[PDB]
């Protein structure tokens, strides 16, 4: 393919499925002479991560820490360079062109999430700052410094254009609402537990979300409540991400640094486990075409397609 | 000129980054040796057996580049003081892995963060790495002026915003665990919201080797060039007196201007500092350099030792002025040609006071007869060469000890410069007392009075240097029981200087006793750690003519004397409002004279230098 990197870096950092079925990939080189990242589009998911069988491809300036779809052709990228990059697919969907590259964070942009309004997105970074972006005008609308440590994960509300979660290494889980004068509101267990690591709203209940900590515990939390609804020790190491299945009654896909993948039910009871990876499991995405498939990428350069018994 | 560096947390390729940073004008580069997001596993499989290199090769730069251009940075995911055990074990191994690789590259400095209160396990791992082999690389501790929690915005609604000095206690408790290691310095990080002057004044005494300046704290003038507030400029100006390396972190927020504009503003302020005081310009190269106090009575000073005495015109002009006024008061106008005064320079050295007494005689239009008594025979050769070629029979060089010299006649005036940093630390009382017999009953002593002043100081650097003065074949703590002549610089005065000992000449007392006992109490209105006592002195040559190295009454331009420093074995913590109570003794026997001192409040220290076991002044 044209303008396509000959090879992609070993550490696969993200994997996101588009509505039609194309798989968005994000790899970054964490070792070797060069420390950079790339962006890949795989209309054929079963051909990933082979670079010769990709639909589109481009390599970024620095590494790809976290990415997410912006509609059906935009790719928002959180780079190590302190910049939030937005890349767009051309009409041919064969090239990936850079839209804007705004260096607004002073350290690594660790997490990004597009708000439900589609035109705005929040970005968390190690600079202890959460920024609300305007994808149209390519400008930071607001810069919040409410945490005291590096922002670990930010997650936008499914249907609320002004609500988004955030957690940092200060053991704080902040529920945001830019409609308030003081938008941040510290939630979670009143007793300080282990550091939060991942966040995931429930795809149906606008008040329910899950979060995993550094100790491997996945917790079920309701925002209207102020105490844990339910928790379960799922992994032996830090929980990296949490993804919900697109079912009506959705399952929860948990992935950690223990090189394992787990799928729990609504009661956080284990229904599926996979040690297919040999390194850290970084992302997991459900197929919108077949709701029993779960594509996971890791630093071992594996793109495994898990059959989920549903 | 300013030494500066660029802090970066993302380096794609070292060759391109180091060149762009060098083009912008930085001298070194702060960068991670391993990838910041490359979390590694050391125990649990299969993440333990991660193939491939763990970082990039050392051959990307020359050994000369690593030794002088690259400053290491610990990975941000390394938390040795975590509460999860698994995170500790890996953070220990990861910190050792990065610290060993840092020493493998021969990096001159390494950055480690003090971003919380408990860094005890971090201190142990670093101490184990320091006590592994013998190296001299520095370890820069990244600690902010104000804590991150104390700098957050009040955006949370259910959690609104000595407690404001908490970051210094982070550093103090860290270096204490590491036993004041010489390889551990402070990389002081500056925030947009500067703290109290108390906290600022407290950091000044600490070994601040680097100053980190984020781009978010820079203001924007009308043109758009990055500037600072009137408070930040006052901070940068006092940082330049410590001669630190400034570090610029964060991305470019003044994207209209070139990124090197941040750097040009620092060189702008540096060349706009107040003109260097002639004392600072002259004594440059002696800041905090410990020197053994001179003993011109027990030893014979070398030629270049006398040469540093005479390079001070202000010192001898005051002596000339004091003798000038004393001549006019003793001989009236009608007796200006019939009355010849008998001046005796007791300790003439190479004859600067003899020349000053001659200039004071011509200025006063009076007749004098000079005796230049000097015990150092190597210096008497200089006096007799001066006496034969220029002075003539007016000056009578006497190569003897003033305490033993049998003078042919009595003296109208006796002039001496037998004063050290602590006034009487060269036994000027005992010398003038022995020479007191051949002074007329109405004879004038110049100086006629001197007084030593003491001030409690705080300087973890000076304490670390005295601590390094341990020598073989003597008491291991003997270095703490002796004073040092030193131009004090990186220190913090904890209270106003108070007088200590005082001597008057001629001593009309029938029972002459130069032994002294003085108890001083010092109000300390700040929290600090006492490390020693600074010693100054004031002396009265004649009437209004005075000399002083005491800071508040320091003689302008006089750079002859450095302050003296009495250390203490164990540093003493002092709180706000507490009073430091120190007691000094001036003991003496027939052969030796020495000082003993002890702190009695807030806590008690040991009596330092008992019987002169560690330090004596020779009679
Ligand atoms: C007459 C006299 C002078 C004394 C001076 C000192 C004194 O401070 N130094 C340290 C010093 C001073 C100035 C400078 C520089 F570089 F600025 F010139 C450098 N080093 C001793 C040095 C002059 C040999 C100590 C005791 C003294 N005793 C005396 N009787
Ligand atoms: C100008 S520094 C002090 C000078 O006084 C001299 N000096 C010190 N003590 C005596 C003494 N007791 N008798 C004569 N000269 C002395 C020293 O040799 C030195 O040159």
């Amino acid at each position: 393919p044209p303008n396509a990197p000959a090879c992609m870096e070993r550490q696969l950092e993200a994997a996101r499925y588009r509505s039609d079925g194309a798989l968005l990939l994000g790899a970054s080189s964490l070792s070797g002479r060069c420390w950079a990242g790339s962006l890949w589009l795989f209309k054929d998911p079963c051909a990933a991560p082979n670079e010769g069988f990709c639909s589109a491809g481009v390599q970024t300036e620095a590494g790809v820490a976290d990415l997410t779809w912006v509609g059906e052709r935009g790719i928002l990228v959180a780079s190590d360079s302190g910049a939030v990059e937005l890349w767009e697919l051309d009409e041919n969907e064969t090239l990936i062109v850079s839209k804007f590259c705004k260096y607004e964070h002073d350290d690594i942009v660790s997490t990004v999430s597009v708000l439900s309004s589609g035109t705005q997105a929040v970005s968390g970074s190690k600079d202890i700052c959460i920024k609300v972006w305007d994808l149209a005008q390519q400008v930071v609308l607001s810069s919040y410094r409410a945490h005291a440590a590096q922002v670990t994960c930010v997650a936008a509300s499914p249907h609320k254009d002004s609500v988004f979660l955030s957690c940092s290494e200060d053991n704080r889980i902040l529920l945001w609402d830019t409609r308030c004068p003081k938008p941040a509101s510290q939630i979670g267990c009143s007793a300080p537990g282990y550091l939060p690591t991942s966040l995931a709203w429930h795809p149906q209940q606008s008040e329910v979300f899950v979060f995993g900590d550094e100790n491997g515990t996945v917790s079920l939390v309701d925002t209207k409540s102020t105490s844990c609804v339910l928790s379960s020790a799922v992994h032996s190491q830090c929980v990296t991400g949490l993804v919900f299945s697109p079912h009506s009654v959705p399952f929860l896909a948990s992935l950690s640094e223990d090189c394992s993948l787990a799928v729990l039910d609504s009661s956080l009871s284990e229904l599926f486990r996979s040690q297919a990876h040999r390194d850290f499991v970084r992302d997991a995405t459900w197929s919108p075409l077949n709701h029993s498939l779960l594509t996971t990428v890791g630093w071992d350069h594996q793109v495994v397609h898990h059959v989920v018994p549903t | 000129r300013v030494s500066s560096g660029r802090d970066l947390n993302c380096v794609p390729e070292i060759a391109d980054t180091l060149g762009a940073v060098a083009k912008q004008g930085f001298d070194f580069l702060c960068m991670p040796v391993f990838h910041p997001r490359f979390k590694r596993e050391f125990i649990q499989e299969p993440a333990k057996n991660r193939p491939g290199p763990q970082t990039r090769s050392d051959l990307l730069l020359s050994g000369r580049d690593w030794n002088t251009l690259i400053v290491g940075k610990l990975s941000p995911w390394i938390r040795p003081d975590s509460k999860v055990e698994k995170i500790r074990r890996n953070s220990e191994a990861a910190m050792l892995q990065e610290l060993n690789f840092g020493a493998y590259l021969g990096l001159p400095a390494f950055l480690l963060p003090l971003n919380q209160e408990d860094n005890t396990n971090l201190a142990r791992v670093l101490t184990n790495h320091i006590h592994t082999g013998h190296h001299s690389s520095m370890f820069w501790m990244r600690v902010p002026l104000v804590a991150p929690e104390d700098l957050r915005d009040d955006i949370i609604e259910n959690a609104p915003t000595s407690g404001e000095e908490k970051t210094w206690m982070w550093w103090h408790n860290f270096r204490t665990l590491c036993d004041y290691s010489k390889r551990i310095a402070v990389a002081l990080e500056i925030g947009a919201d500067l703290p109290s002057n108390h906290v600022i004044d407290r950091w000044l005494g600490e070994p601040i080797k680097a100053a980190i300046l984020p781009t978010s704290i820079f203001l924007t003038n009308k043109k758009g060039f990055p500037v600072l507030s009137k408070m930040h400029q006052r901070l940068i100006f006092r940082l330049l007196k410590l001669e630190v390396q400034f570090i610029i972190t964060g991305t470019n927020h003044h994207s209209e201007k070139e990124f090197c504009s941040y750097l040009q503003y620092l060189e702008y302020l540096s060349q706009n500092r107040p003109p260097p005081n002639a004392y600072e310009l002259f004594a440059k190269g002696y800041e905090d350099y410990l020197q053994s106090p001179l003993q011109p009575l027990m030893d014979n000073l070398e030629s270049q030792t006398y040469e540093v005495f005479e390079k001070d015109p202000i010192k001898y002009s005051q002596y000339q002025q004091a003798i000038y006024k004393c001549l006019l008061d003793r001989v009236p106008e009608e007796e200006k040609d019939t009355n010849v005064q008998v001046l005796m320079v007791l300790g003439a050295g190479r004859g600067p006071l003899v020349n000053a007494s001659l200039r004071a005689a011509k200025q006063a239009d009076r007749r004098i007869k000079l005796y230049a008594v000097e015990k150092n025979p190597n210096a008497v050769v200089t006096l007799e060469n001066w006496q034969f070629e220029e002075w003539g029979s007016q000056v009578t060089v006497v190569s003897s000890d003033m305490r033993e010299w049998v003078a042919p006649e009595k003296a109208d005036i006796i002039v001496s410069e037998l004063l050290g940093s602590f006034a009487d630390n060269e036994l000027s009382p005992e010398c003038l007392d022995g020479a007191q017999h051949f002074l007329k009953d109405d004879g004038v002593s110049i100086p006629g009075e001197y007084t030593s002043f003491l001030a409690p100081i705080s300087s973890s650097k000076l304490y670390n240097e005295v601590r390094a003065c341990r020598e073989k074949d003597r008491d291991p703590e003997a270095q703490f029981e002796m004073p040092y002549v030193v131009r004090l610089h990186n220190f913090h005065q904890l209270s106003a200087p108070q007088p200590c000992f005082t001597f008057s000449h001629p001593n009309r007392d029938p029972m002459i006793d130069n032994n002294r006992y003085c108890t001083l109490e010092f109000p300390v209105e700040v929290n600090t750690v006492l490390h020693g006592f600074a010693g100054y002195f004031e002396t009265v040559l004649y009437q209004d003519i005075t000399l002083s190295i005491r800071p508040e009454t320091h003689s302008p331009g006089m750079f002859s004397w450095f302050p003296i420093l009495f250390p203490i074995k164990q540093p003493i913590t002092v709180r706000e409002g507490q009073t430091i109570c120190v007691r000094f003794w001036r003991c003496s026997n027939s052969k030796k004279v020495w000082y003993e001192w002890a702190v009695t409040a807030p806590v008690c220290s040991a009596i330092h230098n008992p019987t002169g076991r560690s330090y004596t002044i020779g009679l």
